[PDB]
């Protein structure tokens, strides 16, 4: 669902940024949870309670881990992006989704 | 308030106003009601909670300032206010006057004024504020300075909004690196240009010469010590003003937090010297995100739409094999009844050593008995003579006590010449003692305290 | 001190139910009336 | 309960006498004796009871944990000069030195005497300030050892008053079974040779004096029994040389 | 590289192992001396030790083995320098982190081995308990073990070369029984007697009951303001009899 | 030390203690640099400071007397002679606290005086017990032990 | 010495009783009152005080 | 309500029974998580957590070292600003990265 | 940059200084409380900081 | 969980009884809510109301249907016991728990 897809997009951006650093390299695409919350706040808004948004983000991350795209959190509030993301956010899939979503917005009028 | 503390404090406060029955309220769980109300006010943007604590939004600050400006309000149409306005208008005019001769004349009259004040003060005719007028003159500075917090309450919000705008704009695919740096500089400068911006900038300039802010804080500390302060302000208002400088310094931190937060996503975005495929997917994602903003995220049903993304990394599990079933165990059915019986101790076990300690020599009674006995003896008395005239039931500690009294009173002790005494313990075994020559005297001994 | 805190709620109920300004702010037409009045007196020298 | 102490006398020396002078608050001469079968010490807290023990321990280790028992594990709270000065802490913010008993040019001494099978050893030491300066470098001292009871701390103080410390050096050679070391290490080596025991034993003794807090079974050995002699400085120098090695390889 | 080989990490690790073996020798000889007295009516104390199983030391042994392999395979010393660099990097990491227990395991000889104590039967030598009777110090109980072991070690260290008895018997205690009951300080002094160490106790007029028994003299100290003085006091049991044809 | 001295507020300040005469502006004593050394003096000083701070922290704002006055004190009397133990008890009482002292069966002479009850406890192998006795109910028990 | 205790127990809360059960070394049930005027606790070394 | 009553009810029924008597009775509450209870304690006794944190570390203070230790450890609430310095340095490094 | 990071650093230093002042005020408050009780028969304790 | 174990045990015994009545596989076994509720309350008691009784009963029925043991009640509140029940893994454990249940029913009354 498109919330999971938004988190997927952000994760894919972070993943490609990581892959630049050392090519494909290892599977250690590490990120801090505090980095994601600022991103989501822009789209999902600000419910005005930092803890509430943290819980929301953790719920989404749990769903994604259910889809196998992210490791569960750890003691340092870090997660590592599963490489499987590269084949779900495949530019072909991204463009198909983008066309569908452009259609959606056009209809929204 | 830490949130867990706020819930309970507000539950208690609600329990108080259950006697205000004209307002409908829940009467079966005043704790749950507290959390529900707290959430509601979170929704209204009345209170914003961060890092687990809670803080009052500017809206609630102003609303409080409203009711407090009803009957119990403070007053500003004051001779103190007029003195402030007069002095500060003089200052403003003199500053705005560009003619150097006029400034020279103004300073020539001000120097003479202050010299006359110095002459009076040196004459012993110093004058204080009428102790009663002090209450109003302090209320004046309090009310005057109370505005600054209400102003930072909005400086913070303005910079937060600027940072949020920078975020939602940086997503734009049309934006390139040169656009982003330019927008950062322009946004920050424009924010600094607005009135609240100049307020923040002046406050910052004060810090470069911290001497003045620290001097102000010290003066305020002195002021609130003077007795009249207690009449003018309660403990709360004094608590604020005493640390107004600190509360401003701390409050500006959120501004710097927003600034650094925006710089974070400038930095994370300028590094985009990518390879080919990464450059392609970056454009794809940026365009998709720019599309994303247009939707109505607040809507639940918009949110739970199903995208057409293909199923990859698919997994299959939970094959419903009937044989996989297993069933409960209850075989540990033995009941361990309660050991409610009172196992309180019986003193028979107590070892004799504990009793031996329980009969510790009472020092003070020995002091009193010695002073009494040496009163009637009225002459120097050696320790052996004390044992003879007084049986030391608990033995050694007594000799130490008597010699200690001697030493405390400055009584001479000649360790190199000796006396002796014989004694016996509680079970009859005899003992002998070697002691130094010395003499106790009642008058000198009782001349000093004891414990 | 915080003993008065119990009584402060009754004080605020009084203010809400009687004080003029507060009652004005609660009216369905509060902004229009307040704006009109503001404009009226915005030009005053005295009464 | 203490009958074995006689056999220990047949197998060891035991301290029987302590003489002090101008030490701590104990101005002027002071003395004490110890029964063969062991002794206690008593006095209201804050009266010099640990002061005496420190006075003894100054003659047995290069630099012991002065006043260890007060803190326990943590730093020593005092130094030799303070005792030689009769210090009693900063009696006032103005620091008028009234709390200091001997701020001026004075003398000081400590003496111990031990016995094994009647035969008697006698330690000693003289500390003297010839100036009001209170630096450790100005703590002129002379340790003394002797196996003859004839030598007495009273006699040493009297000789010092009679003339400079050179008189002590002369009577060292004139007196049978006497020694004086202007530095501590010679004295400590002589003591350890006489007792056929290494200095780590005396360090352990000082540990024992203020034996205090610990957490578990391992800490006993680690922090009381053993001497760490950790080689961290070896690591530092190894890394330092390897820095040049790595530079050459680069 | 060769000039740093002898002065390098391997020699340091050999030195540390030599120190550990010295510690083992000390522990063994001490444990022998505990056979000469009793911790309980029918028990004597025994000391044990094992090598610490911290994985950092295991990584160190892996590195040292690999260095041994590379020290005699000739490539102008590329592999030798690689292994030496790895080992010295770990060594520097430990040195910077000296305070933490991980580094102490490497650079601190004491931490190289963990210790334990066993209640041994004096008669059969069988084990009754293999560690302290308390996980953490149960108040005065940690006084028992600590004082017992420290007195033991001090006696052993004070014994001349090869002497079964200490040549220096006068231990000094200060605030001796600050956290010990009578039933504990009594056993402490009893142990001191077993090891044949003459004792001197300091106390703030506390536990006078026990000192009245297990000593014979006391030195009184008192402070008149900024001054103090002293006196020597003593006692002994008279020989004619405890009492006339009565209790003893 | 440097890191604390920079980014930890409290480490910028010494915490010397001093004694003030009630009826004089002099400073009778100060304790810093050398920490006094005395095993008792430190005990009394620390106990008094800690008790005062604890009372102040336990008191609702503006109240002289703490709303929660029960302070469990272990045998810090270990370094305390009787002469300063009495002062500690007096001070603790004057701050409005109520002290439940613990102590290992030693230094009970002054406890008999400056306290009105006790809890005796037993060590019975892998077991323990407790009993609440006033000093006099215990005195009679001691008398009975003396008799038979 | 003790006569200041009058104000000790007026305006504050005081610990006056501890009920215990199957805790630590104290098996079964137990209790121990505390007199409001000051109570010591005494037992053999390592006898369940701490 | 006394400890005996609590244990009696705990065993007589299940843990569910406890929270049932929480409702049924009066002047009785429970908090299956500790912090929700410690907040109630601090409120009822009108003292911040630092007071109890001082109480506990005071009950057994036997190190009793120099005064500075007493204050710096037990007395003063902990508000060191290390993480803030870290944040400041990190943001400065980020800006220097922009400049580079 | 010279503006923003300078602002952050100076603000943090001033925050540290104000924490110090708060500690000093706390010391004064405690000193007041300890004026209430006699440390010795005719003396009371007071804390001074540097 | 014990509730589900009891329910499956009672359904298993009912199914085997039905197969005795009509042979093997001749007809799918059935039972109504009317007969059900008393037998469940025999061992479980009153959860707090009849509404809660039926709620719990239907919840367990739905979970079993998820495990394939049963169908949902029809319009007349009659379920069909799926023949799959004949091939459970450890019928001995079911019989043991049934023995415990039939002991407790008499013991507690
Ligand atoms: N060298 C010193 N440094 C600091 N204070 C000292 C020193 N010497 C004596 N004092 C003071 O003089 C007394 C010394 O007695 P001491 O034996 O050290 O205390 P305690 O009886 O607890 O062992 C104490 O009151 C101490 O405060
Ligand atoms: N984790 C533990 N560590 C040490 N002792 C423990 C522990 N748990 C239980 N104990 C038991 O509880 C008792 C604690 O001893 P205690 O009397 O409270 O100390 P103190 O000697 O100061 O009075 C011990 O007798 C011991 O049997």
């Amino acid at each position: 669902n498109l919330e999971q897809s938004l988190l997927v997009a952000i994760l894919r951006q972070h993943f490609v940024a990581w892959e630049q650093e050392s090519g494909t390299g290892a599977s250690q695409a590490q990120i801090a949870i505090d980095d994601l919350l600022p991103q989501l706040q822009i789209y999902l808004g600000d419910p005005g309670s930092e803890s509430k948004e943290r819980t929301r983000l953790l719920t989404l991350l749990d769903q994604l881990k259910g889809h196998g795209l992210v490791t569960s959190p750890d003691a340092h509030e870090r997660i590592v992006i599963r490489p499987i993301i590269a084949h779900l956010a495949d530019p072909i899939n991204l463009q198909a989704l983008l066309a569908w979503l452009r259609e959606q917005i056009a209809q929204q009028t | 308030i830490p949130l867990e503390e706020a819930i309970q404090s507000l539950s208690s406060i609600l329990i108080e106003h259950v006697s205000q029955e004209q307002y409908d309220i829940n009467q079966d769980n005043p704790f749950l009601q507290a959390s529900r109300e707290l959430r509601e006010w979170i929704k209204r943007r009345l209170i914003v909670e961060r890092d687990g604590r809670i803080f009052a939004t500017d809206a609630l600050e102003v609303a409080i300032t409203f009711v407090e400006s009803l009957d119990n309000r403070f007053m500003t149409s004051t001779a103190s206010r007029l003195s402030t306005v007069q002095r500060e208008i003089e200052n403003l005019e003199t500053r705005l006057n560009p003619n150097p001769a006029n400034r020279v004349a103004t300073l020539r009259r001000r120097i003479s004024e202050l010299e006359r004040e110095l002459q009076e003060a040196e004459a012993g005719h110093i004058e204080v504020l009428e102790t009663h007028q002090a209450v109003e003159h302090i209320r004046d500075v309090y009310n005057l300075a109370s505005s600054l917090r209400a102003d930072f309450r909005r400086v913070e919000d303005s910079w937060r909004e600027a940072d949020r705008a920078l975020r939602q704009s940086i997503i734009g695919e049309q934006y390139h690196r040169g656009d982003i740096v330019e927008r950062l500089l322009n946004d920050q400068d424009a924010l600094l240009n607005t009135p609240e911006g100049r307020v923040f900038d002046s406050f910052q300039q004060q810090l470069r010469q911290s001497s003045e802010l620290k001097a102000m804080s010290e003066r305020l500390r002195v002021i609130l010590s003077h007795p009249s302060a207690s009449d003018a302000l309660n403990r709360l208002q004094r608590h604020d003003l005493r640390w107004l400088v600190k509360r401003l310094v701390d409050e500006s931190q959120t501004v710097l937090q927003a600034r650094a937060r925006s710089e974070r996503d400038v930095r994370g975005f300028m590094k985009t010297g990518l390879a080919a495929e990464h450059h392609r997917v970056g454009h794809l994602l940026n365009e998709f995100l720019n599309l994303a903003l247009k939707l109505d995220w607040q809507r639940q049903m918009i949110r739970k739409q199903e995208v057409p993304l293909p199923a990859v990394g698919v997994a299959v599990t939970g094959i419903p094999a009937i044989e996989r079933l297993r069933f409960k165990e209850v075989d540990d059915e033995a009941e361990q009844t309660l050991d409610l019986s009172n196992h309180a101790a019986d003193l028979t076990q107590i070892g004799d050593d504990f009793w031996d300690a329980f009969n510790g020599l009472d020092r003070e009674v020995l002091i009193q008995q010695t002073l009494q006995l040496l009163a009637k003896e009225n002459r120097p008395v050696g320790l052996a003579e004390l044992a003879e005239l007084l049986p030391p039931a608990h033995d050694l500690e007594t000799f130490a006590v008597w010699i200690g009294m001697a030493r405390e009173a400055g009584i001479e002790v000649i360790d190199s010449q000796r006396e002796f005494a014989e004694l016996s313990d509680g079970e009859g075994r005899r003992w002998r003692f070697n002691l130094p020559t010395t003499g106790l005297e009642s008058q000198a001994l009782m001349d000093i305290d004891w414990e | 001190m915080e003993e008065n805190t119990r009584q402060r709620t009754e004080n605020y109920i009084s203010a809400k139910n009687q004080h003029p300004a507060w009652i004005l702010l609660a009216t369905r037409r509060a902004p229009l009336v307040l704006s009109a009045l503001k404009t009226l007196f915005e030009k005053s020298h005295d009464g | 309960m203490n009958q074995v102490s006689g056999l220990a006398g047949k197998e060891s020396f035991i301290l029987t006498r302590i003489e002090l002078f101008n030490w701590g608050g104990f101005h002027g001469l002071h003395q004490a004796a110890i029964h063969q079968d062991g002794t206690a010490v008593i006095g209201p807290t804050g009266s010099g009871k640990t002061t005496l023990v420190d006075a003894l321990m100054t003659l047995l280790l290069a630099n012991p944990r002065y006043n260890l028992a007060s803190t326990g594990g943590h730093e020593s709270d005092r130094d030799l000069i303070s005792y030689v000065r009769g210090v009693s802490g900063p009696g006032d913010g103005g620091e008028g030195q009234s709390h200091i008993a001997r701020p001026g040019k004075t003398v000081t001494g400590i003496a111990a005497t031990l016995e094994r099978e009647g035969k008697q050893v006698r330690l000693g030491a003289l500390l003297w300030f010839d100036s009001t300066s209170s630096s450790v470098t100005d703590m002129k001292r002379l340790w003394l050892f002797s196996d003859n009871p004839g030598q007495t701390l009273e006699h040493w103080l009297n000789v010092y008053h009679e003339g400079g410390t050179r008189l002590l050096r002369q009577m060292e050679k004139e007196a049978i079974g006497l020694w004086t070391y202007p530095n501590k290490k010679q004295y400590l080596a002589r003591l350890r040779d006489f007792f056929e025991v290494g200095e780590n034993a005396f360090t352990l003794l000082n540990r024992a004096a203020g034996l205090k807090q610990l957490n578990s079974i391992d800490e006993i050995f680690r922090e009381l029994v053993l001497d760490d002699h950790s080689a961290f400085d070896r690591a530092a120098e190894v890394a330092n040389s390897f820095d040049g090695l790595t530079e050459i390889h680069q | 590289l060769n000039r740093s080989s002898d002065d390098g990490v391997t020699q340091l690790l050999s030195h540390i192992e030599h120190e550990v073996l010295v510690i083992e020798e000390r522990l063994n000889e001490l444990n022998e001396t505990m056979f000469r007295v009793d911790f309980q009516p029918d028990r004597y104390l025994r000391l044990d030790t094992k090598k610490v199983v911290h994985e950092s030391l295991r990584t160190l042994e892996k590195a040292q083995r690999q260095l041994n392999a590379a020290r005699f395979v000739d490539d102008n010393g590329e592999s030798h320098y690689k292994a030496l660099q790895v080992l010295v990097a770990q060594l520097r990491d430990a040195s910077e982190r000296n305070r933490t227990l991980g580094a102490k395991a490497l650079l601190d000889p004491r931490f190289r081995l963990e210790f334990a104590v066993s209640v041994m039967d004096r008669q059969s030598g069988n084990v009754i308990e293999s560690r302290t009777g308390s996980q953490g110090g149960s108040g005065g109980e940690k006084e028992i073990i600590a004082s017992y072991v420290l007195t033991a070690s001090l006696s052993y260290a004070l014994s001349p070369a090869g002497s079964r008895y200490p040549l220096f018997g006068t231990i000094i205690l200060d605030e001796a029984f600050s956290r010990s009951s009578h039933a504990v300080a009594g056993r402490i002094i009893a142990a001191l007697r077993e090891f044949g160490l003459h004792a001197v106790f300091i106390t703030p007029n506390k536990e006078m009951r026990l000192l009245r028994d297990h000593t014979r003299s006391a030195i009184v100290v008192h402070r008149r303001g900024q001054n103090s003085n002293m006196a020597s006091l003593s006692w002994e049991e008279l020989e004619r009899h405890y009492q006339r044809r009565g209790n003893a």
